[PDB]
């Protein structure tokens, strides 16, 4: 029986970058419609977001992730279908997912997803039940993933990793 | 009665979570295996049943032209004792049309129970109970269009 | 292992790329019948008639959850909540909304009401009470404690999805192991007690009621610590 | 799939 | 003011829960495996079994259609 | 969340829930946060103090007191004596259950059970100042029984057990306890008052959401309109058509609490029907409070003038 | 409908056992087999009577 | 195990020894034996009910088996002549009872079960 | 030394949740990662056969939807044969046609009543 207890978290002083999508990478919706790759990564996307509202699939196309550690929370920008929204977690709620994983986790078969959606990076929030996809064509900060707390060596749980998301 | 036992044999054979022996699977996912002539079962075995599928709905055809039509063309029977039950095939009253009604909803609310009923915990419990809300509803309207507001 | 390169008729993933519909591997190429090709691919699409709408006609960033710590309006200006609801409760309440529409509707719609009645009667005592209904009436959507008075208000939904409000003392709450109940209520916990944790049922013991805690429901640490429940 | 063969 | 409930409770669940044995869930691992099982929606695929379908259905509107007589009731 | 050809301007971004002391209150149809009305037993088998606690007896007394003191309004503001009757005959009956409720609770302090909640010290407080029975010595029950725990639970105070408090203390000259008072002045400047509040109401079927809203949802498990004080005012007895009314709403009240809370919301403690605190009387008394605060405390002048701001 | 017995694996094994139907005939089979092939044939028959 | 539960005309009382402990006469076997075999067979049917059953709820199976684990280890530590280990035994005997399954699946590996002596097997004589 | 975000991990992790531990390292897959292509296409073949029919019995005999739901609107089926005339002529025929349809209704349920002594 896990209970979702929230320890009222706040943000540090400077975050750290970890993730920076070479795409999307200006600022704005207004900026994705002004860039042309941004135009069409965002078409490619609809069905992305359609997906997310009306066939009930929790996930996230993140961009532009930065880590605190000093709280041990990282500050998520995704993209959705209307603009850019900002939103925090805890290091102790992330898990990594298979790509099947999180394709079987939704019962309604999904649109052929675009060639941008990296599979392989795929993690998944249990506090709120809900999937991050990363883009294949981003940044990665070497130093910044390379932090202690970010080490498996303290963020690895067998039980949590392995038996939280039983999908059958 | 049929639903039920329907139900259990193709969903518990096939669909439900894997609760055979471990080498059962195995033996067959050996990826040595992967061929254009792999297969579980026989070739002649599976085009024996799909012969016997479409031969059995052509002579099932057959016959209902044969009996059910409007043209009754089946060959003597040799018997003189007529039960007038074709009466009621031809020119059915609205008593047995809405009797018949009863049976139809009774298996059509054992279908919604053998799919929608929850008896294991799991991942999907709300949003199958979200999806019943939705299939009542999106139900009740689509009537209400087809038969009043077309 | 795989031996399909040493011959020249053999299958190839060229061939098996038509099972990509009822088997799930990682996209490889995109068709040009696709959605995400034909709204790229297509200019009308690219319009800003067309952005708009998207933009402005779908569900809205503001209600998207921002952070892992949720600290819901207060019901009383005292109070402090400790535990709240967030699918389940949803789920119930629009189930529960359908006796608004459907009811009514099926009234003014249906030629023989009468009919639709007798079908439901059995049909809620069997497989829909137990499963839906008795949880719902025993769900908590949302607790909160009122210091001054030393009480708990529950929010609960009603029928047609009405939300309504109780006090229950704390000196009242018990604990009810669920072997105390499983034996009474088993269809209940049968087909539908999944959604709700069967190992933290409590009660009030003046007015016998039940309180059904979502398993996948949000607690407050400071809330649970809080001396007066604890 | 059937049993193994054994000397007659 | 030493009143067992729900922090109480919720302890003792989680200790209940942590006393498991990991040994069966290592054994069991493999059984839900998600490249392996999927739903019977997924599986039964109804897209060009219903574009045969309507092409039948067009085929007989324009052969057999035309000699039918309507049945009001 | 979720809507088309639809603007969500008014709806309660998630990032101020997130966000801790954002000073939202939540108005929710059918909530009922006063427990008024719940140990109110008008018939007993047997004696109250066996089947109740001090802290219900107190909240039954309080009830009882504000009823009679309205009814005594009503009494002073009706001119024909045969309505004035029926008014007459009902504070009889809220002075008799007050004052057995009141022995019962003399005779629980004096057995020794006195551990009560914040609110029975204020309502026990009430009871004693701007209450009908009297009391030879209010000040020694009060420090012997209610000022422990006043002291002890003070921070879990209400802004209404603050000001009950502090106005039944200058009724009764108990301002002996300088440092209290103070204490309790301070409390209430340091609590948050309805103006700063800012209402909202849930959203569309849902719990989660939340949008601002100015109106009072509907409440039928607990309505707080008088509706006896609205057939004294409007004619009476002897207008037919009050008197239709008033029959109607004392019809529909004893349908809802024999019939609809027990059925629907599964209620049945509450079986009497309580009006609801008169804004204007409350903020009266707390002006009159405070002026004598001024004077009694010097020191506390910044403080009165912060929660005479506030309010 | 709170609590229903017939989900109970006592209920589910008798329904699926056919109602006992085969077990009390093959008990009863069993006794006409001894008492008549046996006892009252073989020894009482062939041994005492003939 | 022999798998001839339903054949040789065993009593029911037999049969309930054969199930929950590998013998007819458990008297004979020693403290050991009895809790270890018992144990076994507990597992072993709950595994049967729990995981290859019908919409086996594998989380329930968890806690069930770790339930039946502590009872087990109690009933371990305590005295062969104890009344509270009869009842340990007489619980999980009734709960064996409870569980028991007519037409229950028996391995093909076991004696005297389906497809055991399909075959007639030539010797060199 | 390695933490999460790291490819190889993520990889290593991805590969590895429903391994068989049993099994020795680079065969320990429990998924099957394709159909068989003969079966499936079999399969499918007699499935879109059954759906045809399934949906035949749909069109050409609707009496259990019509005995399980009602009548249901039908949609709109007319000749414009009256549209050649217009004016009084046009208006006189059309009431002369609506008056032969309620005729024939009536003559039609009469007709059926009365002959019930034809056989003889
Ligand atoms: C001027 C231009 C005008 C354009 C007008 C366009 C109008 C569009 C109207 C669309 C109406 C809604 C359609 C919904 C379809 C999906 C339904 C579904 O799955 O729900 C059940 C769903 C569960 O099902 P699921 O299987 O889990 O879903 C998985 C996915 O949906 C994944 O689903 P899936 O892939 O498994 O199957 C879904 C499939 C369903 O499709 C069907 O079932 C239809 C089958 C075909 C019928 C054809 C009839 C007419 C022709 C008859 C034959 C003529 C023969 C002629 C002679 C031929 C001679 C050879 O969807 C389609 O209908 C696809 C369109 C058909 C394309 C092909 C048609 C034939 C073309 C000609 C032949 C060539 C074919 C290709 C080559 C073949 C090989 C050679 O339940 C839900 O939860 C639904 C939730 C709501 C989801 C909504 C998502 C869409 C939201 C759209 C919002 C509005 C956007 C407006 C944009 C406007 C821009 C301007
Ligand atoms: C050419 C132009 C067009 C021509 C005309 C035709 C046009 C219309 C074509 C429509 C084609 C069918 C579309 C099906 C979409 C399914 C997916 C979906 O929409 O998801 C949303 C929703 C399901 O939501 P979900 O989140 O997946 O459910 C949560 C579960 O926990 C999730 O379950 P789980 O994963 O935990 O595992 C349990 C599994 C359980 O699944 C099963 O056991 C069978 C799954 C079959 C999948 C569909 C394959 C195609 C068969 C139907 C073909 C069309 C027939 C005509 C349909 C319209 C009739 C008005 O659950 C399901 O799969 C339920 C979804 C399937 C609903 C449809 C069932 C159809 C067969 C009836 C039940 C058969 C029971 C005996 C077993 C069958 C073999 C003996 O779909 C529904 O609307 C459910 C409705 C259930 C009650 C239906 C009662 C209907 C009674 C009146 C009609 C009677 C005649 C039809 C049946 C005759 C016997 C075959
Ligand atoms: C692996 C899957 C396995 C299978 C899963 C299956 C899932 C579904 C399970 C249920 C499906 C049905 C199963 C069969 C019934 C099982 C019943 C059972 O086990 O209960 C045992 C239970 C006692 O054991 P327990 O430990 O308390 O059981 C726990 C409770 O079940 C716990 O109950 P609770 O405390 O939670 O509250 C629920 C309560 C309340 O629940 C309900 O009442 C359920 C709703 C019942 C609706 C019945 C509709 C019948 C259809 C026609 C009417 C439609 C409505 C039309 C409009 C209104 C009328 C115009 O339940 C009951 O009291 C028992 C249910 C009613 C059983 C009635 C059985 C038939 C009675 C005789 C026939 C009556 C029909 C007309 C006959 C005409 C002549 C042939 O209750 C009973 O004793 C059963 C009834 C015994 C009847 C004895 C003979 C009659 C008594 C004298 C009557 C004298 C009348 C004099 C009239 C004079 C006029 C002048
Ligand atoms: C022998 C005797 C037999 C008796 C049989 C009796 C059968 C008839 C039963 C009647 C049931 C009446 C149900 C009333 C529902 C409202 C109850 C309530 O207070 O809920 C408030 C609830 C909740 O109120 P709330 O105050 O909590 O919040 C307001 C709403 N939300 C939650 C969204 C903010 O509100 C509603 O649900 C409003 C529903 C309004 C519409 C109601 C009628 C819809 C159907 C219309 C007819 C059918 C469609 C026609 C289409 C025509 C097209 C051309
Ligand atoms: C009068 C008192 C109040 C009665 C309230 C109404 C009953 C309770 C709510 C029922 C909601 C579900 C309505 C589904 C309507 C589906 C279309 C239809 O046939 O309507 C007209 C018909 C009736 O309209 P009718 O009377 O004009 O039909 C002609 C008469 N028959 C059909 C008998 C020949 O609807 C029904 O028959 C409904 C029967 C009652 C259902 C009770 C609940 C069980 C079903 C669970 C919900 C999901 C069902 C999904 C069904 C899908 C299709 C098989
Ligand atoms: C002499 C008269 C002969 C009359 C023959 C009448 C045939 C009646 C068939 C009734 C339905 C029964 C179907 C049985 C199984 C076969 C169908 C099947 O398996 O469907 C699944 C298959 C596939 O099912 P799937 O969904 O699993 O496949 C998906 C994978 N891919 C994408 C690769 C297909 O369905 C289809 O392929 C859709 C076919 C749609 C088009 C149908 C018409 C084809 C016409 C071909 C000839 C054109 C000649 C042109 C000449 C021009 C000259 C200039
Ligand atoms: C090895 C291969 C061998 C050859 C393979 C051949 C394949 C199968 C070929 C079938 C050809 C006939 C198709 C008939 C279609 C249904 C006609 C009908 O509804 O009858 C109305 C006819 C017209 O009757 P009526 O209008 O004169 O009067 C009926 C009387 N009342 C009104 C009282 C009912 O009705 C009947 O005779 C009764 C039919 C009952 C059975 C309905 C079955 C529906 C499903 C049809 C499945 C078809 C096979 C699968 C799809 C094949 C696609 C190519
Ligand atoms: C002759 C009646 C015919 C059917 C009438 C249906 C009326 C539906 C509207 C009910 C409104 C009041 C609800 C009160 C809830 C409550 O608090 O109910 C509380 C009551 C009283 O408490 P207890 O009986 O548990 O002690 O509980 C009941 O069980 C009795 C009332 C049952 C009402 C069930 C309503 C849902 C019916 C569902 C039908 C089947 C599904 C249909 C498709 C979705």
């Amino acid at each position: 029986n896990y209970y979702n207890i929230m320890r009222q978290v706040s943000l540090d002083s400077n975050p750290i970058v970890l993730y920076q999508s070479s795409t999307f990478t200006g600022n704005g919706l207004q900026e994705f419609y002004e860039n042309a790759d941004a135009l069409t990564k965002y078409l490619k996307l609809v069905p992305f977001f359609l997906e997310k509202n009306l066939y009930d699939h929790p996930k996230q196309f993140v961009i532009k992730m930065e880590f605190h550690p000093q709280n041990k929370v990282l500050s998520l920008d995704c993209l959705t279908h209307q603009g850019v929204l900002k939103k925090t977690v805890n290091l102790e709620n992330l898990i990594p997912v298979p790509y099947e994983d999180y394709v079987q986790f939704c019962r309604r078969k999904l649109f052929n997803a675009p060639l941008f959606l990296d599979t392989e990076m795929i993690y998944f929030n249990t506090f709120q039940n809900e999937f991050y996809v990363f883009d294949k064509n981003a940044k990665w900060n070497e130093e910044g993933i390379n932090h202690p707390e970010l080490d498996i060596s303290k963020l690895y749980n067998e039980k949590a990793w392995f038996d939280s998301l039983r999908i059958i | 009665a049929g639903v039920f036992y329907s139900y259990r044999l193709f969903y518990s054979i096939f669909f439900d979570t894997k609760k055979g022996k471990k080498a059962i699977y195995l033996q067959a996912s050996r990826i040595i295996l992967n061929s254009k002539f792999y297969s579980n079962t026989s070739l002649a075995s599976n085009l024996s049943i799909t012969f016997l599928v479409l031969i059995s709905y052509t002579v099932i055809l057959y016959l209902y032209c044969t009996t059910l039509n409007n043209y009754y063309s089946l060959s003597d029977l040799k018997s003189i004792y007529i039960n007038n039950a074709y009466s009621y095939f031809y020119k059915p009253d609205y008593n047995f049309l809405n009797a018949v009604s009863i049976l139809n909803w009774f298996v059509i609310i054992l279908l919604i129970s053998v799919i929608y009923l929850n008896w294991r915990w799991s991942y999907y419990y709300t949003k199958s109970i979200d999806s019943l809300s939705k299939f009542i509803l999106f139900s009740f309207f689509f009537f209400i269009f087809s038969k009043y507001i077309l | 292992g795989d031996i399909r390169h040493k011959f020249s008729n053999e299958i190839t993933d060229d061939d098996y790329d038509y099972q990509r519909a009822m088997h799930v591997k990682p996209p490889k190429e995109e068709s040009l019948f696709q959605l995400t090709n034909i709204l790229s691919s297509v200019p009308v699409f690219k319009t800003r008639f067309f952005l708009d709408f998207i933009a402005r006609n779908l569900d809205t960033n503001s209600a998207v959850s921002t952070s892992d710590f949720v600290a819901p309006p207060r019901v009383h200006e005292n109070s402090f909540f400790v535990y709240h609801s967030r699918e389940l409760g949803n789920v119930i309440r629009k189930y529960r909304s359908l006796e608004s529409i459907v009811l009514p509707g099926a009234l003014l719609t249906f030629t023989y009401p009468l009919f639709a009645a007798f079908v439901a009667i059995p049909s809620y005592y069997f497989m829909f009470n137990a499963k839906i209904y008795e949880m719902s009436r025993r769900f908590v959507v949302r607790m909160d404690v009122l210091p001054h008075l030393e009480m708990i208000s529950v929010q609960r939904i009603g029928a047609f999805g009405i939300l309504y409000t109780k006090l229950h003392r704390i000196q009242d709450l018990e604990y009810v192991p669920f072997d105390q109940v499983k034996e009474q209520e088993n269809y209940l916990w049968a087909i539908g007690g999944h959604g709700v944790d069967n190992q933290l049922i409590f009660k009030d013991r003046s007015t016998g009621e039940f309180f059904y805690f979502e398993r996948q429901g949000v607690w407050d640490a400071k809330g649970l610590n809080h001396p007066l429940l604890n | 799939g059937g049993f193994q063969k054994y000397p007659i | 003011a030493g009143r067992k409930l729900f922090k109480h409770y919720i302890n003792e669940n989680i200790k209940s829960n942590n006393e498991q044995k990991l040994f069966f869930y290592r054994v069991n691992r493999w059984r839900w495996n998600t490249k392996d099982n999927t739903t019977a929606p997924k599986f039964l695929r109804l897209k060009y079994p219903l574009l045969v379908t309507g092409v039948c259905l067009f085929a007989y509107d324009w052969t057999y259609g035309f000699t039918q007589v309507d049945a009001h009731h | 969340m979720s809507g088309l050809l639809r603007n969500f301007e008014k709806l309660v971004c998630q990032s101020q829930l997130s966000k801790a002391g954002h000073k939202l209150l939540l108005r929710s149809p059918n909530s009922t946060l006063h427990p008024t009305a719940f140990y109110y037993k008008r018939n007993s088998s047997q004696r109250l103090a066996n089947e109740m606690d001090v802290f219900q007896l107190g909240l039954a007394a309080a009830a009882l007191t504000r009823q009679a003191n309205n009814y005594a309004q009503l009494l002073d503001q009706v001119d024909k004596e045969a309505v004035r009757e029926e008014v007459q005959e009902r504070i009889t009956q809220n002075h008799s259950d007050l004052n057995v409720y009141f022995g019962e609770i003399l005779s629980l302090f004096k057995i020794g059970k006195k551990e009560c909640p914040v609110q029975t010290v204020a309502d026990i407080s009430y009871v004693l100042a701007f209450g009908p029975i009297q009391v030879p010595n209010a000040a020694a029950i009060i420090t012997e029984n209610l000022l422990p725990v006043l002291k002890e639970k003070l921070d879990y105070a209400s802004i209404h057990n603050l000001q009950d408090i502090l106005s039944a203390f200058v009724k009764l000259n108990y301002v002996s306890d300088k440092e209290l008072l103070k204490r309790l002045i301070t409390a209430l400047s340091q609590k948050d008052f309805p103006n700063q509040l800012q209402p909202v109401t849930n959203h569309a079927w849902n719990i989660d959401q939340y949008e601002y809203s100015d109106c009072n949802s509907w409440n039928i498990v607990s309505c707080g309109d008088n509706t006896f004080e609205k057939y004294i005012h409007e004619g009476g007895c002897e207008n037919s058509l009050a008197k239709a009314k008033f029959a109607v709403h004392e019809l529909l009240d004893h349908i809802s609490f024999n019939f609809v809370n027990p059925f629907l919301f599964r209620e049945n403690r509450i079986n009497h029907r309580f009006a609801k605190r008169n804004a204007d009387l409350d903020h009266e008394v707390l002006m009159q409070t405070l002026s004598k605060l001024q004077e009694i405390v010097p020191e506390t002048s910044e403080a009165i003038a912060t929660i005479k701001a506030r309010l | 409908m709170l609590k229903n017995k017939l989900i109970k694996f006592k209920f589910f094994r008798f329904v699926q056992s056919g109602f006992y139907v085969d077990f009390i005939f093959k008990k009863f089979s069993e006794m006409f087999i001894r008492n008549i092939f046996i006892y009252s044939s073989i020894f009482f028959g062939e041994k005492f009577m003939i | 195990s022999k798998a001839y539960y339903f054949v040789k005309n065993f009593s029911w009382a037999e049969v309930s020894n054969l199930l929950c402990y590998g013998t007819k006469y458990p008297t004979v076997l020693n403290h050991q034996q009895k809790v270890t075999r018992l144990y076994r067979a507990t597992l072993r049917r709950v595994y049967a009910h729990q995981v290859e059953g019908y919409k086996t709820d594998f989380k329930q199976y968890n806690e069930n088996i770790t339930d039946i684990g502590k009872d087990f280890n109690k009933m371990l530590a305590l005295k062969p002549e104890s009344l509270e280990l009869q009842a340990y035994f007489k619980k999980y005997e009734d709960l064996q009872e409870e569980l028991f399954d007519p037409a229950m699946i028996i391995d093909e590996s076991r004696p005297y079960a389906a497809s055991s002596g399909r075959y007639y097997i030539f010797d060199d004589y | 030394g390695t933490s999460i975000f790291s490819r190889q991990f993520k990889k290593a992790f991805n590969d590895a949740k429903y391994q068989n531990l049993t099994a020795a390292q680079g065969e320990t897959y429990s998924h099957l990662g394709w159909i068989s292509n003969v079966d499936l296409r079999l399969g499918r073949a007699i499935f879109t056969f059954g759906v045809v029919g399934i949906a035949f019995c749909i069109y050409l005999e609707p009496s259990y939807f019509h005995e399980t739901f009602g009548h249901m609107s039908q949609p709109p089926k007319y000749d414009l044969i009256d549209s050649n005339i217009n004016g009084v002529e046009k208006k006189l025929n059309k009431q002369i046609l609506h008056r032969e349809h309620n005729e024939h209704k009536l003559d039609g349920f009469v007709s059926m009543f009365k002959g019930s002594d034809v056989a003889k």
